[PDB]
RNA sequence: AGGUUGACCUCGGAUCAGGUAGGAGGACCCGCUGAACUUAAGCAUAUCAAUAAGCGGAGGAAAAGAAACCAACAGGGAUUGCCCUAGUAACGGCGAGUGAAGCGGCAACAGCUCAAAUUUGAAAGCUGGCUUCGGCCCGCGUUGUAAUUUGGAGAGGAUGCUUUGGGCGAGGCUCCUUCUGAGUUCCCUGGAACGGGACGCCACAGAGGGUGAGAGCCCCGUAUAGUUGGAAGCCAAGCCUGUGUAAAGCUCCUUCGACGAGUCGAGUAGUUUGGGAAUGCUGCUCAAAAUGGGAGGUAAAUUUCUUCUAAAGCUAAAUACCGGCCAGAGACCGAUAGCGCACAAGUAGAGUGAUCGAAAGAUGAAAAGCACUUUGAAAAGAGGGUUAAAUAGCACGUGAAAUUGUUGAAAGGGAAGCGCUUGUGACCAGACUUGCGCCCGGCGGAUCAUCCGGUGUUCUCACCGGUGCACUCCGCCGGGCUCAGGCCAG
RNA sequence: CGGGACCGAGGACCGCGCUCUGCAAGGAUGCUGGCGUAAUGGUCACCAGCGACCCGUCUUGAAACACGGACCAAGGAGUCAAGGUUUUGCGCGAGUGUUUGGGUGUAAAACCCGCACGCGUAAUGAAAGUGAACGUAGGUGAGAGCUUCGGCGCAUCAUCGAC
RNA sequence: CCCACCCAUACCCCGCCCUCAGGGUAGAAACGAUGCCCUGAGGAGUAGGCGGCCGUGGAGGUCAGUGACGAAGCCUAGGGCGUGAGCCCGGGUCGAACGGCCUCUAGUGCAGAUCUUGGUGGUAGUAGCAAAUACUUCAAUGAGAACUUGAAGGACCGAAGUGGGGAAAGGUUCCAUGUGAACAGCGGUUGGACAUGGGUUAGUCGAUCCUAAGCCAUAGGGAAGUUCCGUUUCAAAGGGGCAC
RNA sequence: AAACUUUCAACAACGGAUCUCUUGGUUCUGGCAUCGAUGAAGAACGCAGCGAAAUGCGAUAAGUAAUGUGAAUUGCAGAAUUCCGUGAAUCAUCGAAUCUUUGAACGCACAUUGCGCCCGCCGGUAUUCCGGCGGGCAUGCCUGUUCGAGCGUCAU
């Protein structure tokens, strides 16, 4: 149960809130969890998700199928994922919308703001787990 | 006996709010407790007697203490607004009980009162040194120093050998007498003037 | 709002051949020229008799008969009968009502939730605790897009002494579904018969218990009241010999035979 | 030089140096002005109403406010607001009606500044300009700028004691910032598990939302202590130094002790009030006084008494809030509802104009929004795919009724429709299928009776473990008999 | 002594009786046949015999006149507040009422606190004012209930007294 | 005057429903005692009064309630229960929630109001679609030509025009190319329609300047004020020249 | 017999009721005090590679700077991002800026893109002519400066 008053518990305000946040929002909420070899190597559970990152999906009818991710469609809250599409009638492949949350994340597209972004994650989770402890 | 014959329904209040501005007037008394601390919340009132005969039987607080009260009890009029206690100038003593009454409230005060120095390294005289600056304090002068007794004493045991004797004659003549003697002092007097001025002429 | 209804300009064409007399929007060039207005039989008008906030909202209720319920409910929660009649899974409990040792609560000792679900289970209260958790359903109706969204049952309701026990016991049940906590000084009839039905599982710590008394000795203007009815067990008081010994013959049977 | 040369006063000029005002908003606030419908049978007193409209002026509150008060008591003691006083005192055609205040309880509390005095041994005061920031000028001002005094007093004395200025400051609080627990384990249905079953885990977090169907553990968040980095303020335990040139407080006193004028008050007129004998405001006329003046709710004279001290001014809080900004909620409404507006809504559209003012939400989880073939001028149609579903085809969730088309059945010689009762045709729901008890025969087993021990109970009843050795109990199958079984009938 | 129609309520015994091994006596049993399914029963459509004005609404005594109704879907009209009065339930009871306010809270909830105040506990008079026991709180006649069977007598009514 | 016969919801007998009234029912083997058993009488109804039940939206409790193996809704010559309002089930359709019981609560029940909004009929393929004299042939285009075009004929406006140009008003309707639907009360290949583009060149034409009828500032005077009068005034309302 | 009219049923129409939903209303509660001549509210006209509106913005025009985040935007086109970075974004924050014609609206006007005046700078052969650019010119009132008027009062 939630105790501060700024916090509110409106669905109305919370679907309004969700359906028209802003990209960097977007981003945030567009969070997929990571491998279990990359959480004992990182101490991460769940990161952003962005281009080149690799990913297993875990949920809907494309389960088991893993690629890179191709597209990070925030307009409406996709991820375009590699040879994940379908046909067309004509026969043109289309990529299929796949939610951030029904899918693993098994390689990080790494560079030096990723690895400030786990680092800075993994001292969170160890100091808290120091205090609690 | 309805005064609805107005334009009742645009000057309708309700009170809602009243859980809510209990609320903000209790944050805001905490505040205030907070911003003086360690004095108390309130000042110093005196115990006065109402007005009118219906009231006259019960005591009360009061807006301030007197000019005459502080000079009696010993506080200079510009102090005794900064150590916590209310001024009035309006208000005078007639008696002297309800005079002694508040000059010895005053002097309780005094008598409880700690005096921190205006500055630590050079403390006063009339300072109250930083041994016996340490002790149980109160916050709430309405509570420490309210109305012990507002009504008197409902019930008193005396003796029988004490019993009064009372007024001659009984109370309600007593009090029939008093009342035609107030509607009777002017037309006695009168004949008093007729009389004297009678033996004037006729001496 | 105030002003429902009646921000148009409308009025009545008066009595004629054709139409109704409602007032109709005037104007031209729009679909709400010509338009009734005004009635609470027209659409876009104003409604007979409109709500006003000051309906009376609150019910002022005797302190003495809010404190007669409360121990009324107090006495109806150490009857078992009442406790089943109520839907409570108490029978593992092993005795009604449930004193549990203060010293199994008191300080940071169920402060953790898992701890206070452990202890509810080995007192007894874990059926009750878990009809709780596997009632939970979706409301029927518009409660749910206004914020009602889901129902459950009633758990156990666990007294304790403030003073004594302290209130981080308060912080471990609160996240259990259906248990609740109060202390023994502010005992709600709201929670001892919730939707007015008697017979709430309560569990008591030893310390609540002692201090029940000193809680209704303190209780200003307010005595245990006298029952008209000194004993209640009918079978007995008609059964009696005192009374049996006095009685008349029957006059007849259960069943009456047909003469004709 | 005096027919000149100046000093002042008043009034002007300047695109002079520097400033300020206007308009918007106006829910709440301070004033001015001011209705009628209504209610009085009608209706010029009245009521609506000291309201709506109109006009002027502020702020986060405004206003009011530190008694020319209330009272009549053993006296209270600035203002505001809530409860009560109280539908009371009081006012009122032909009566409909109207209607306070003192006290008391509480919320909140906070007190002061001028004019009337000679600094007269020294205008000690101040705007502006230039500065090397030391000051120096141009001026304002004696028709009065500082210090001192404001009725609670004060001024002058006497008298002997107390009081004060700066600078650091640990620490704390407010506001943004980094970070936070646990399953996507197995099986089934399903297009998709977020459903069902099993096994776990977290919980100071089982609020809310999203994700292909009801998710604490998939994701965002949620709870709690904190934990990174940054700025600006306020509070603050303490600690260093100057000391009395100056100011300030206390006690007593012979004496002195200025205190607001076309104002107060009176008459009259209008208006207003509960104050239509006791109210307030404004206009005209008259027009004060010095223990004087105001008030003391019935007119006047006389003698007393009680209370304050007008005609100058400031001031937080408790109080209001249909405007604005941020936020949290609801036994409210669920697209004819709820705001006129859930949508490119004060939009489209109408009116010369003031103004008036709508209708209109939902494919699908994902466009996967129909390739290709064929017939058509085309719109489209038919095959054939896409989908879990096109019985979801951008006329799109569900898809009622009025009304219409086809198919099937039926009736109909100037109405149909309805009630009772048959009949015909069409179409249906039940009921029934066998149960129970004996007598034989054949199987499969010993949870038959008694006894012993343990346990529980209703304290005499049961269960459990050994005992049955098959003429005793329990099931199954073949035969026979009795009884009860459905519908219509004699 | 025949002939016919319609009906069979009840569900161990008890009773009144008689023509008394039993019975026609406080309500139907016995025997037999066909069928065991659309056969009985039911629904819809239609024909037939008989029956049967179109609804509100208004008017007065009533009809007639008059007025509204092409059809269907969705709205659509004795509500809320304040103050009385009578009755019902509840708590307390010569008292009663926490919620203006304060404390407290898991926070518009619940729980706790008390001064004043409202109503009641005394009335009457324009007012000044005064202010309710002769008596087991009276006598007489009724009066439920109780009684030691002599009476005691609730509520309430009539009547004479008292303050 | 006599005999027989017909039938009313009237009278008699029996069954069943409701109402009312009168009885019974505990040392309870005992009961939705708010129940059951026994007996008798009665049954129309406007205004009006009272009681009990059915239904709808929402709230507390509860049913360890129903549900993607299909909730709600809808259709049904398909059935069951109730005197009834209604309740329940079968079948089809459909796609995400909903119900029973006891209390609480209300914006809670429709045939009417010449209602309110929306939708749809008969009338009915009906009334009309008849002022302004009038059209015809060949070819082309096109799926399609009375109302497109070219040619060929016939006519009309008749110089106060059915002509050539402007003022007001409109605002792109002007020009070229293309065009499914809609509109052009038929038809359309055409269009002032729809789609994309293009087009308006000034020292001399107008505006701009002048003043007319008139209107508005300023000085100043009224008005509580929004503002009214005032336009030459009871205004210090400015131009030029010269200078050893 | 058919047709026609009417009744019943199935399917298909017409129409948008019902049910479920809800980035919206409505009511209550809490917090805050902040428009404008340093030019407001409002109005008009413009600005995107491809927009009419809504949204955002002002010729620095669906935007600039700065801080933060850290890899998008998306309907098409076209470019990205040294990804180990002075850095995508219709991102967030927001302290620096830009801010057309107007409007209390301010040179005089305005039914005109009309007519002026003062002072600088630049260009065209230019002491004279022409053109462009920049800074200014409302009213009432206050304080001060300076220039004045008047036998109004005086001195000399």
């Amino acid at each position: 149960m939630k105790v501060r008053p700024t916090v509110s518990s409106s669905r109305r305000k919370a679907r309004k809130a969700h359906f028209s946040a802003p990209s960097s929002v977007r981003r945030v909420i567009m969070s997929a969890p990571l491998s279990k070899e990359l959480r004992e190597k990182y101490n991460v559970r769940s990161i952003p998700i962005r281009k080149g990152d690799e990913v297993q999906i875990v949920r809907g009818a494309h389960k088991d199928k893993e690629g890179k991710v191709t597209s990070v469609y925030r307009l409406k809250y996709v991820i375009h994922v590699e040879r994940v599409t379908r046909e067309k009638a004509t026969g043109q492949t289309v990529p299929i919308g796949i939610h951030p949350s029904n899918v693993v994340i098994t390689k990080l597209h790494l560079d030096k703001d990723r690895e400030n972004i786990l680092a800075r994650i993994k001292a969170g989770r160890e100091q808290v787990a120091k205090a609690k402890g | 006996n309805n005064h609805f014959r107005k334009h009742w329904q645009r000057r309708v209040r309700c009170h809602f709010d009243q859980p809510g501005k209990k609320v903000t007037r209790r944050l805001a008394r905490r505040a205030k407790a907070a911003a003086l601390a360690p004095r108390p919340v309130d000042k110093l009132r005196p115990i006065v007697r109402c007005p009118t005969v219906k009231y006259n039987r019960r005591t009360r607080l009061g807006r301030g203490f007197t000019l005459e009260e502080l000079k009696a009890a010993g506080i200079p009029r510009l102090l005794a607004p900064t150590i916590g206690i209310a001024v009035d100038h309006r208000r005078k003593n007639l008696s002297e009980e309800s005079l002694a009454a508040n000059v010895q409230r005053l002097k309780d005060y005094k008598a409880r009162l700690i005096l921190f120095p205006r500055k630590s390294n050079k403390p006063k005289k009339a300072d109250t040194p930083k041994d016996q600056q340490t002790a149980e304090t109160t916050t709430s002068l309405r509570t420490s120093f309210g109305v012990e007794q507002p009504l008197a004493p409902g019930f008193t045991e005396i003796s029988k050998s004490e019993i009064p004797a009372g007024i001659e004659g009984g109370a309600y003549r007593a009090l029939r007498k008093a009342r035609s003697d107030a509607r009777l002092v002017g037309v006695r007097e009168k004949r008093a003037k007729e009389k004297a001025e009678a033996e004037a002429n006729k001496k | 709002s105030e002003k429902a209804g009646h921000q148009t300009s409308a009025e009545s064409w008066g009595t004629g051949r054709a139409v109704a007399r409602i007032p109709r929007v005037s104007g031209g060039g729009t679909h709400r020229a010509g338009q009734g207005a005004f009635g609470n039989m027209c659409r876009s008008g104003r409604m007979f008799a409109p709500t006003k906030i000051w309906r009376k909202w609150h019910v002022k209720i005797n302190q003495g008969q809010k404190r007669f319920a409360t121990a009324s409910a107090l006495a109806a929660s150490a009857v078992a009968p009442l406790l089943m009649a109520r839907g409570h899974q108490v029978s593992t409990v092993p005795e009604v009502p449930l004193v549990v040792d203060s010293a199994a609560v008191a300080g940071d000792a169920v402060a953790k939730t898992a701890a206070a679900y452990k202890l509810l289970k080995a007192i007894g209260a874990g059926p009750d605790v878990e009809k709780v958790k596997k009632s939970k359903k979706l409301r029927a109706g518009k409660g749910k897009m206004r914020g009602r969204r889901h129902r459950q049952r009633r758990g156990p309701l666990i007294v304790y002494s403030p003073e004594h026990d302290g209130k981080e016991l308060v912080k471990g049940f609160r996240n259990i579904p259906g248990v609740e906590t109060c202390p023994v000084d502010a005992l709600n009839l709201l929670q001892l018969a919730p939707g007015g039905h008697l017979g709430r599982f309560i569990v008591w710590t030893s310390a609540a218990i002692k201090q029940l008394d000193a809680v209704y000795e303190s209780k200003k203007g307010f005595f245990l009241p006298a029952n008209i009815v000194s004993q209640a067990d009918l079978s007995r008081l008609i059964n009696s010999t005192e009374i049996q010994s006095v009685l008349r013959a029957p006059k007849g049977e259960a069943r009456t035979k047909r003469a004709c």
